[PDB]
């Protein structure tokens, strides 16, 4: 009932940045930029020069950076959402593995072994003021 | 006119990629497709096989981009091409609709208080395309008429859990008011725990899936109650994707009867989850075996 | 933070083309724009002006095509540009949204339980733009920003009386819980009766018109109980319009106090409607004289 | 509730056809061309060969010669909607009155003239088996 309340709470979770209106306005054009790669054509004109085609999406210059940098943590950051993002990647070749293992720092031998094993586990991961 | 069923089922890419590579029968991926045979022999079964699939999930930025973000969708196209999601389209076979269907619930759901968006021409991404390829396999078309229904989770706030649990409930009026004696069956994709951002991508909550997996059944109208924070604290901020499972268990009665659950960790970065609800009242006999766990950690 | 006001008005297209060939001062339809000169002079009044106006309107096949039909829609954009729907764009200044107040409304609906479709691209049409033009003149830069509110009437069916009356209180919620003091304004623009398709075109039902006008101020929550039919078959197939005008009441409290209202007959194919309605408990001194009825059979 | 009791009614409106699904689905490439004129470019392609345009849209017989014609009511009859429509007209120069004039019988003229006298009256026109 309280919008405000509401998305007060998001903040309390560790690691994680939920994909709010505020994020969504930010970045509007980064993530628009991503889905132009759902198109072959774009993608072939992107992997020719990178920098030139993000020329055309005014981003800001950390975004841009960003992108060229393949920081996923970077770009989710300047308002990028993962879903939208996964069209970046994914013209790059990699899986939503690769991307998300890349934003825990951990290696993607690593953050496979993780996995097999059963995955991050909450404990300690799910509030900030909390502590659990 | 007759919602017989309801499944549940992951619909992650990687689940697709396994198949197109051939690597399907791998160490990897080999217990997953194993855990999908027994669904897959079920439903193919005779009188198993549905008319048409009420198919739930969240579009990924695919048919919807920024300037559009539709709550509730539903596909009332004849025809639905797989979209290209940077690797080209999906190999898969094209989506036929039902729209005679679809326009009636449509209708129906509109007159009963539900703001939809109609779409007559939509690309299913693999949220829509990989459940079908689970359970239906490689055929040379669907073997039965699909309804594309998104439902908006990747910007907040998606609908609520409550929401999604009286949508359900509301597509079952507006097919059994449906004058043809159809086998209907409504699949409810995405899920379970996971996170694929940040610091805290790679988590997971067996715990919190598994009680979810069992409220689904037993107490839904309680689990419909559950607020967006809990599923973004549980089970991982993708792990929202969940409550799109309430909108099939809303379309079964009260009382239904699990005919086969599988759940393994890990399917990429998530715990995958599948299982057969139907009706007590004509649910058919339960899978053998009912229940199946798998995972290096499970 | 604020809903001061509530205005009604028509949009036909006839009405931007008087205007536009500059004929908007002849016989014909001279006593239809004097009969908008109190809006005129009242909302340019300091403390009249509002600071954000939500524009209730319905997109007449321009923003949306066969492709994507929302039952509810909300422009959260910076810019829209006015659309060309055969004559080339509506020469008028760009309408400049309020992204603000406007995402913070979408946020506000949704968790509200009303299925809403957030447009962050779209095209406003005759629907959004005359009524600006018809009560702020010709101005280089509209006085006021404006959020988009696209209903569907065009697709059946369109929402319930009773499901916009609600939305209209939803509104008003959303908006009082802003956090700046704003002035907000709803204006529920169409109608009234008019006919625009086949043998019965022409169609005028001015007891009908007089009857919705007096009920929506008094007794708003009966007029949303009216059913489709009705409309359609009293006030004309496009009548159905008036549907729209129960979502800027019910953004108003239960007392609220006609400042003014102007009925003519005809302007083009319709009966033209305008009122401005406030809180009672808020509410100005009404203007001399309070009603206005023209036209050659009034 | 009952959609088909919702539905049915509108059938006993004399002169009207209120656009129901089933229209919708029926017209669909006739709205989907009279959209195609909001840009330019089509227009005056449009109207440089109308019947080469046209079948580009795979319109039936029926539709394409109610475009043609400019016959309006039987436009209606093959799925159109009056405001998707106002595209051809309003390509065409035309107002809504002039339109909806065109689909009465009467002379523009007449039309015009009722108007001005406060429009066709609801006497007899509410139900068909009514006769009301
Ligand atoms: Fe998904
Ligand atoms: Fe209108």
């Amino acid at each position: 009932i309280d919008v405000h309340a509401y998305l007060a709470e998001f903040d309390d979770i560790p690691g994680t940045r939920v994909f709010t209106a505020q994020r969504a306005r930010k970045g509007y054009n980064l993530n628009q930029f991503a889905m132009s790669l759902m198109k072959a054509e774009n993608r072939e004109r992107f992997k020719a020069d990178e920098s030139a085609y993000l020329d055309e999406w005014n981003l800001t210059p950390a975004a841009k950076a960003a992108v060229l940098a393949r920081d996923y943590n970077a770009m989710i950051d300047e308002g990028g959402n993962v879903y939208f993002l996964s069209k970046l990647f994914s013209t790059d070749g990699k899986s939503f593995q690769f991307a998300a293992g890349s934003m825990t720092g951990m290696t993607q031998e690593e953050y496979a072994q993780m996995m097999i094993d059963g995955g991050r586990s909450p404990a300690g991961v799910r509030s900030i003021k909390g502590g659990y | 006119a007759r919602v017989t069923t309801g499944i549940t089922s992951s619909h992650i890419p990687a689940l697709g990629a396994a198949i197109q590579t051939g690597t399907s029968d791998n160490d990897y991926w080999g217990p997953v497709f194993k855990g999908y045979q027994p669904i897959r022999d079920w439903i193919k079964q005779p009188g198993n096989m549905p008319d048409v699939v009420i198919l739930v999930y969240n579009d990924h930025a695919s048919a919807f981009d920024m300037n559009i973000i539709p709550t509730f969708a539903i596909g009332c196209a004849e025809t639905f091409k797989p979209a290209d999601e940077g690797w080209g389209p999906r190999p898969v076979p094209d989506v036929k609709g039902h729209p005679d269907l679809a326009w009636h619930i449509a209708q129906s759901l509109i007159l009963d208080e539900f703001d939809m968006t109609i779409m007559n021409q939509m690309d299913v991404d693999h949220g829509c395309t990989v459940p079908l390829s689970m359970i239906f396999g490689e055929p040379e078309e669907w073997p039965c008429k699909v309804i594309p229904f998104p439902v908006n989770v990747v910007t907040y706030p998606p609908p609520s859990g409550k929401r999604c649990f009286a949508l359900g409930d509301s597509i079952r009026a507006a097919v059994e008011s449906f004058p043809e004696d159809l086998n209907v069956h409504v699949w409810g994709t995405g899920g379970m725990s996971h996170q694929l951002q940040g610091p805290r991508a790679g988590l997971i909550n067996k715990e919190f899936d598994l009680n979810f997996i069992d409220k689904l059944i037993s107490d839904p109208e309680e689990l419909s109650k559950m607020p967006h924070i809990q599923y973004l604290r549980e089970s991982g901020s993708e792990g929202v994707e969940l409550v799109m499972w309430l909108i099939m268990r809303g379309a079964l009665p009260e009382k239904v009867r699990d005919l086969y659950t599988f759940y393994h960790i890990p399917a990429s970065n998530t715990a995958l989850g599948a299982m057969i609800l139907q009706p007590e009242e004509t649910a058919g006999t339960p899978l053998e075996p009912r229940k199946v766990m798998s995972g290096h950690s499970l």
